[PDB]
């Protein structure tokens, strides 16, 4: 078995290690991966965190908090930033190589970023249903990556997120009409073609 | 002039409730209001703001005295046509 | 408003409304206590922790157990599910 990868295509959506893309329009903090999951020790919390990202745009910068080892590395607005510098620091390394950056934290983990919005954490073959998260449990089965907090398998990814969502009195998304075209696309048929 | 529900999120302001009491948070912008249940306005704002912002909470100096300066900018005895 | 107004100064003050015969109003439920903090552990939450460093706010809240649900105190055995 090969090694997965989360991914954030653009500004709101989600693929899932097994494979599943996902619509998850959020502007709270969200659980992106962890351990701490039912009856497990819970090692590492990666959490991701959108500020006016309901709707994609020149704005909704990307927060993230990674909690490995009890630390607090974090990064935003290009640099990575470190609050609280975890014990073994051996494992720790960082590779600012490109346009990325690629970032170890042990034999089993490994985050990629690409300094604007995307977040691709690497795990291996260690866990195999050991982590949930917005990413889904890692156990090759591909339709159970919407299974809530809550315990139960949901249909609809925007109620998923939200029982993901850390600070539990901010707001919760909206559920939004679907359709085909949004909101600048809407009724502007001619653009819709110049961007197909 | 549409009512909207509560919370709320938009454009970078957080609308939230805390200790039973509503909060307007700005974090981007730099302010945190908030009302109580009797109505009593508060509004926490960055040191950022220092020699700078200026209007009927007074500029953020340190001069108590000094913060009546009008719209045009002139300092004023009266607190009222302030 | 001199209560508040020491607080943020960097210097709290503790029980001052216990003998002044006056309570800030509060829905049903709870009551004003002092320096509480913002991250209120409610019924639908994830327990984590150590994210929520913020500083001490005041304002009141619900009793030790008795978690909130929908701007209620309800009490920790009848916490709610979802869907
Ligand atoms: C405030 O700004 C004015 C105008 O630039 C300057 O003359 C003055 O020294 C400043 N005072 C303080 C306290 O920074
Ligand atoms: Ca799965
Ligand atoms: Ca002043």
């Amino acid at each position: 078995v090969c090694d997965a990868t989360c991914s954030t295509i653009g500004m709101a959506h989600y693929l899932t290690f097994d494979g599943l893309k996902y619509l998850f329009p959020g502007e709270c903090q969200y659980v992106l991966v962890q351990d701490y999951c039912g009856s497990n020790p819970g090692t590492f919390r990666i959490l991701v965190g959108n500020k006016g990202c309901s709707h994609p745009s020149v704005k909704c910068k990307k927060r993230v908090t990674i909690l490995v080892e009890g630390g607090e590395i974090e990064l935003f607005d290009g640099e990575v930033n470190v609050k609280r510098p975890m014990k073994d620091e051996t494992h720790f390394e960082v590779v600012e190589s490109g346009r990325y950056i690629i970032l170890l934290l042990g034999k089993a983990l490994s985050v990629v970023w690409d300094r604007h919005l995307s977040i691709s954490v690497v795990l291996k073959q260690t866990y195999q249903e050991k982590v949930c998260g917005l990413c889904g449990n890692f156990d090759g089965i591909q339709n159970n990556d919407l299974t809530s907090s809550n315990l139960q398998v949901e249909e609809d990814p925007v109620d998923f997120g939200n029982s993901w969502k850390v600070s539990s009195q901010c707001a919760d998304t909206r559920k939004v009409p679907l359709d085909s075209s949004p909101a600048t696309c809407h009724n502007n048929i001619m653009k819709q073609t110049m961007v197909d | 002039d549409q009512r909207v529900s509560m919370p709320y999120a938009s454009k970078g302001l957080y609308l939230e409730t805390e200790a039973g009491y509503y909060k307007l948070s700005g974090e981007a912008y730099g302010f945190v209001a908030r009302i109580d249940g009797s109505g009593n306005f508060q509004v926490l704002l960055s040191d950022r703001y220092f020699n700078k912002t200026c209007g009927l909470c007074g500029n953020f100096n340190i001069f108590a005295e000094d913060d009546f300066m009008t719209q045009e900018g002139t300092l004023t005895s009266d607190p009222y046509d302030f | 408003e001199y209560a508040r107004t020491c607080a943020q100064e960097g210097m709290v003050l503790y029980g001052w409304t216990d003998h002044s015969a006056c309570s800030p109003v509060c829905p049903a439920g709870m009551e004003y206590r002092q320096c509480v903090s913002p991250c209120a552990r409610t019924c639908q939450s994830l327990h984590i922790n150590e994210m929520c460093q913020e500083r001490c706010v005041d304002g009141c809240s619900c009793p030790e157990g008795q978690l909130l649900d929908e701007g209620l105190c309800v009490e920790s055995t009848e916490c709610p599910c979802v869907h």
